[PDB]
RNA sequence: CCGGCGUCUUUUGACGAACAACUGCCCUAUCAGCCAGCGAUGGCCGUGUAGUGGACUGCCAUGGCGUUGACGGGAGCGGGGGAUUAGGGUUCGAUUCCGGAGAGGGAGCCUGAGAAAUAGCUACCACUUCUACGGAGGGCAGCAGGCGCGCAAAUUGCCCAAUGU
RNA sequence: UCUGCGCAUGGCUCAUUACAUCAGACGUAAUCUGCCGCAAAAAUCUUGCGGUCUCCGCAACAUUGGAUAACUUGGCGAAACGCCAAGCUAAUACAUGAACCAACCGGAUGUUCUCUGUUCCGGCGGCAGGGCAACCUGCUGCCAUGGGACGUCCAGCGAAUGAAUG
């Protein structure tokens, strides 16, 4: 083999933890469709992988479709407000709100910031569905599991 | 770290008063919880009445002439939950702790034979060195476990002199449970549908004799046995069957008379 | 004769690992040799005032061992013995005594 | 007093937080350290457990590892060469995890001998196995490049691994 | 010959500790822009810690929040609850139980499974005690009892019998 | 007095303090955890006797080792929950250290010998002539499916790094 220059742009080399990717005599089958060596990981709570992760190019640490991040708590859904950032997204939501004394509505949001796979690109006004995810930045603290 | 239990802070089932000092005892780790249990001392004194008074319980416990699971226990307090034996020689009374309806403790006698049987749930089941098989309920360990392997949420039958273990019982349809927790403890029923939800808190259906069924959840439920004829081990004068408020109250009424 | 050190006119002790004819200030733990064991709790130390290993006019008293041991005898110390307050305990020591 | 917190950091909407406690031992750092080339030096320091844990300074021995021929044999780190963190670092002589740097190759050039009765089997393992071209060259010279994967500041110890093609190639090409 | 104690190492339960945040709460616009030199939002390899993380170093991007009240200021320990009341509400909660923080003001640290402990230690600032002037000390927002303050609040008692540690 | 355990709990007070605290509902597969419950543990050339060459022969229930307080002797200091020199002796303190008895399972190997090659075309070579040891020639041994015995080194719990299983 000989080395990508768009799966690498960094300093330091880019590659995922989990298996052995020198490798080498390759010793089978953990490979997708087929193809070199990689990893990914079958998340429950009843979402399916992608079809793209499974078969994809990319090195990231922190999508739990090829990372050991865990997805456990609580499931929660939002629209997305803007794309900006590498591989950080950012959730709207709106909901309601109930005075006792008046007994009517009002309205409010909330605003989350997310982390998003290289494996989806939703745009802005997209719903999505996301989980619960330990820090993995200081805002952070939900990941992506499924685009709509 | 805490050290010390108040009469406010401490569960209603051990029906100790608001006044008369503002001090319980605080049960140490051990077989069960703090949330629930019997502690020791609160036995003895408060049901039995063999003590009137904290010195007196120590002066009995601390000769090691109180054995829970066959073994003398010296300490004032140390806890006692759900389906465990107190043999006490000296008076030739056996107990076996339970629940009943009212949410509330009980106590049973029992003879020869099932002073020296138990249940245990199964919690978890995991591996260790030389892949050894393990299991993990409320009491203890204990290590391998056939009878025959299986599976978690399951009841074994367990012998405290030495093991025979006689089977065990499983979590199935058509089977019968005592519950815990949930305030709908000290009740009985049979197993009808039981709801997976996955990632989330799982969800049963039961019923009871005569109907009026209801629904609990699965970490509430302990199996008993196969059927009420099967059952290995034996229960209060009620059946736990709940009654309807004026029912009760009107019974009591018309039976006052004496 | 050795040295190993007294006391100051203030009743300070001497050190032998500072150097100066002088006072000066030390954190000193429980094991060491200007704060007793047991006077405070375990881990504990204090500054304490102590002086150096040094000798000047300051120095109230002096202590020192017989090594070499020459004419006129130092009286009652060269003169007298005293024997042991306690015999040994433990049994081998009591084999090895009597070399039984 | 080194804290861990987000108590002195700002918010995310620019504002400025108020407090009303003090600090902990429940968050606490440690100075770095920085563990270079020489003699084995250790420093011993307690957490929370009550276990310890070996802060390392100067560390010129090593362990390390094919992958492929899943064997781990010995060597003596000589030079570090390249770091991606800083080239502070790489100056300093210092060890990080993720460092590249060079080692002695002997007992590897020495086991890959073994790859009477014998006589058969250095036919069989032989066969159905080639050696990376990459790697020969290097192999054959007496220093390899090799790649340390452990942390050499809270073992005490350093341990890696040892580079094949891909890997190999995206790093020669800096030097 | 039999029994009761005691202790090193390993494993996992509950007695606990630490960390994270889905939803909610007074007044003020005569507070409208607030956040990056000194990390502000995110990315990559590291470092540190019991562990996760801009927690921190180096390097690279330009983001983050806000009229559905940001930022700033004023009042305030939070909750279970109390008073009043047909009902809708208004008002109070320092104080028995639960959670947090503090021990003259600040900081730093040791021991330990657990503490940034103050009837533990070290230094400085303010206050203050004893002295043969060479030095050595103190911390009641623990219980009694003083002094000052203010419209205003108790004995320098008896006892471990009860209730707990 | 040494040793082990506890004093981080209980008491008292609201000064600071609004993605701060807190309540309801959740999470730790991101972690530590003494006392308490229940359950485990097959590693290690040690000791005595006799001789001596350092190293052996012969036995088997380990007759282990070195210190320090209280106490005594001199004391110092105005005071101080301040302190010093010397002489004594303990351990569940502190420091060493246990063969055979005592198992199951796997690795790596010997120019070990014996079932054997049934087995050649190639390999490993071993020699001489030309030998520049390129190779050509002639000569010669063994191996080209293997297994039995004997010998040597390694193997436990926990921890780190790299492969493989899950």
């Amino acid at each position: 083999h000989s080395v990508d220059l768009t799966l690498q742009h960094e300093k330091a080399y880019q590659r995922q933890t989990a298996v052995n990717e020198n490798s080498h005599n390759p010793n089978k089958k953990h490979v997708n469709m087929s193809g070199h060596i990689r990893y990914s990981k079958k998340i429950g709570l009843g979402f399916k992988t992608p079809k793209s992760a499974i078969n994809g190019k990319y090195i990231d640490r922190k999508c739990p479709f090829t990372s050991d991040v865990s997805i456990r708590g609580r499931i929660l859904r939002g629209v997305v407000h803007s794309t900006k950032m590498k591989r950080s997204i950012v959730i709207r939501r709106d909901y309601l709100h109930f005075i006792r004394k008046y007994q009517r509505y009002q309205k409010r949001h909330r605003s989350l910031t997310v982390h998003c796979s290289p494996c989806f690109d939703p745009k802005p006004g997209d719903e999505v569905i996301v989980g619960q995810c330990r820090p993995l930045s200081k805002t952070i603290r939900y990941n992506v599991l499924e685009v709509v | 770290t805490k050290k010390h239990l108040k009469r406010l802070y401490a569960p209603k089932d051990w029906m100790l008063s608001k006044l008369t000092g503002v001090f319980a005892p605080r049960p140490r780790a051990g077989p069960h919880k703090l949330r629930e249990c019997m502690t020791l001392m609160i036995i003895i004194r408060n049901r039995l009445k063999y003590a009137l008074n904290a010195a007196e319980a120590q002066m009995i416990l601390r000769q090691g002439l109180v054995c829970v699971d066959g073994k003398p226990r010296k300490d004032t307090k140390y806890p006692v939950g759900f389906m465990d034996v107190v043999e006490i020689p000296r008076t030739g009374d056996r107990f076996r702790i339970l629940y009943d309806v009212k949410g509330r403790f009980a106590l049973v006698k029992v003879g020869e034979a099932e002073g020296n049987i138990k249940l245990l749930k199964v919690e978890n089941v995991y591996t260790s060195t030389g892949r050894i098989p393990v299991a993990m309920t409320h009491d203890g360990h204990r290590i391998r476990y056939p009878d025959p392997r299986t599976h978690r949420g399951d009841t074994l039958v367990y012998n405290l002199k030495e093991k025979k273990v006689v089977d065990l019982i499983k979590s199935s349809n058509g089977k019968v449970v005592m519950v815990t927790g949930g305030a709908n403890r000290g009740r009985i029923g049979e197993i009808m549908s039981i709801e997976r939800h996955p990632g989330a808190f799982d969800i049963a259906r039961l019923k009871d004799a005569a109907g009026h069924e209801f629904a609990t959840r699965a970490s509430n439920i302990f199996v008993i046995g196969k059927d009420m004829q099967s059952v290995p081990v034996t229960l209060p004068k009620q059946q736990g069957l709940r009654i309807n408020v004026i029912q009760e109250r009107e019974e009591k009424l018309i039976a006052a008379e004496a | 004769f050795k040295l190993q050190g007294g006391s100051d006119k203030q009743g300070f002790p001497m050190v032998q690992g500072v150097m100066a004819p002088s006072r000066v200030s030390l954190l000193v733990k429980r094991g060491a040799v200007g704060f007793n064991t047991f006077r405070g709790y375990q881990g504990e130390r204090r500054r304490k005032s102590l002086r150096g290993c040094i000798l000047a006019s300051d120095i109230a008293v002096l202590n020192v061992v017989i090594v070499k041991t020459g004419e006129q005898p130092i009286e009652g110390v060269t003169d007298v013995s005293v024997p042991r307050r306690l015999g040994p305990k433990r049994a081998n020591k009591i084999r090895k005594l009597f070399n039984l | 007093g080194i804290v861990r917190s987000r108590l002195h950091k700002r918010k995310i909407t620019g504002g400025k937080t108020k407090i009303h406690r003090k600090r902990m031992k429940a968050e606490l750092g440690r100075l770095p350290a920085h563990t270079k080339l020489g003699a084995r030096r250790v420093s011993p320091v307690r957490a929370r457990g009550g276990n310890f844990k070996l802060r390392g300074l100067r560390l010129d021995t090593g362990n390390f590892a094919w992958s492929t021929e899943a064997i781990a044999q010995r060597a003596r780190i000589l030079d570090v060469v390249y770091n991606a963190t800083s080239n502070e670092l790489v100056r300093t002589k210092t060890l990080v995890k993720n460092c590249i740097v060079v080692v002695d190759a002997a007992p590897f050039k020495l086991w890959y001998a073994k790859h009477d009765e014998l006589k058969r089997k250095w036919m069989l393992r032989r066969e159905n196995h080639k050696i990376e071209k990459a790697v020969a060259d290097q192999l054959k010279e007496g220093r390899l490049l090799a790649r340390i994967t452990s942390r050499p500041g809270q073992t005490a110890r350093a341990d890696g691994a040892l580079l094949e093609g891909a890997e190999l190639q995206f790093y020669l090409k800096k030097l």
